[PDB]
């Protein structure tokens, strides 16, 4: 089986500018498991992004969590860039502040 | 509280 | 309510490129509690829970010596399945399990389960009965006979029964403040324009826990899960989750439009509409 990851991007909190927060990428629904996340401040890759909640679901495609603590600016662009077998190339998801 | 899994 | 300890683990082959990955992954109700991962720099199971570091070094050394002996048989495994599907030593491949069991209020078995995948496909599994497995395939089939006749069955019934049931009930103790939580959802929706005269509304639901959670959109007293987006409950960094649904309205009508939010922290449902 082949499956491509269903990529989601979220603050914890509501975001408000000045505010300490969490951003998060969600990377679900793949398969094969081998796959590159990377979280984008401003184009440049976040150097401190922990990976967690790693499971499966009953039909075995897998899911896992990057995240990182972040403080939002009106200016700051955020996203999430993924890599995986099932993909030519790498889909990047941008963090949608109003959605 | 893991198990030990056998071989297949 | 009932709880469960569940372990995901997962070998992947590399070839080339040296030694499968071997991971496995800890939860306790939706929270994760411990990790191995052998690419690590220094490969060793380790908390992931603030409770867990309670436990003292012969937690540590122990389970660390079985995930390390997990990882060698999850290895031979993926050259045995090599053999039983006639496929060559060039490709990635995938083993994954679920190992687990659920007990209720009581902190009595409800059910147990070791379910094993290759490939993204079923391969075996133990029934509920505890007693024999289902086979996916006729590989699976070599499998099932080499785990009947080595008493494989009983064993596991024996670590489902005994010590998954007594380790669930330890790490339910020993980390209650955090598992027997309840974070009550905050909800609020967002609106957006659509071509042609019409809206989505989201409704949001942030920072709850358990992860458990129904969000619904009515007009009326309707219930429309027949016009409804969603998303599957998601993890957001802090060992909390949250949740959106969202349906498409006429534009000025968004007003009769009430998303509802069910969750166990909450002493009623919460109610809301769209704030302009």
């Amino acid at each position: 089986i082949q499956k491509t990851p269903q990529i989601q991007v979220y603050s914890r909190h509501p975001p408000e500018n000045g505010k300490p927060n969490i951003l998060n990428c969600y990377v679900t629904q793949f398969h094969p498991p081998h796959i590159e996340i990377q979280m984008l401040k401003n184009g440049k890759k976040i150097p401190k992004v922990e990976m967690s909640d790693m499971s499966f679901s009953k039909d075995w495609s897998f899911y896992i969590l990057a995240h990182t603590e972040f403080t939002p600016t009106e200016t700051d662009t955020y996203a999430c860039r993924v890599k995986h077998d099932s993909m030519a190339e790498p889909k990047t998801v941008y963090w949608d502040r109003d959605m | 509280a893991v198990f030990n899994f056998a071989t297949m | 309510g009932p709880h469960s300890l569940r372990y995901f683990v997962t070998a992947v082959s590399r070839p080339g490129l040296g030694e499968p990955r071997y991971m496995e992954v800890g939860y306790v109700d939706d929270t994760e509690f411990v990790r191995f991962d052998s690419d690590a720099e220094n490969p060793r199971y380790e908390p992931r829970a603030r409770w867990m570091e309670q436990e003292g070094p012969e937690y540590w050394e122990r389970e660390t010596q079985k995930a390390k002996g997990n990882e060698q048989s999850f290895r031979v495994d993926l050259r045995t399945l090599l053999g039983y599907y006639n496929q060559s030593k060039g490709g990635s491949h995938t083993i994954q399990v679920i190992s687990g069991c659920e007990v209720g209020s009581d902190g009595r078995l409800l059910r147990g389960y070791q379910q094993y995948a290759y490939d993204g496909c079923d391969y075996i599994a133990l029934n509920e009965d505890l007693k024999t497995w289902t086979a996916a395939d006729m590989a699976a089939l070599i499998t099932k006979h080499k785990w009947e006749q080595a008493g494989e069955a009983e064993r596991l019934r024996a670590y489902l029964e005994g010590t998954c049931v007594e380790w669930l009930r330890r790490y339910l103790k020993n980390g209650n403040a955090t598992l027997l939580r309840t974070d009550s959802p905050k909800a609020h929706v967002t609106h957006h324009s659509r071509p042609e005269d019409k809206v989505t509304l989201r409704c949001w639901a942030l920072g709850f826990y358990p992860a458990d959670i129904t969000l619904t959109w009515q007009l009326n007293g309707e219930e429309l899960i027949q016009d409804m987006e969603l998303v599957e409950t998601r993890p957001a960094g802090d060992g909390t989750f949250q949740k959106w649904a969202s349906v498409v309205v006429p534009l000025g009508k968004e007003q009769y439009y009430t998303c509802h939010v069910y969750h166990q922290g909450l002493p009623e449902p919460l109610t809301l509409r769209w704030e302009p």
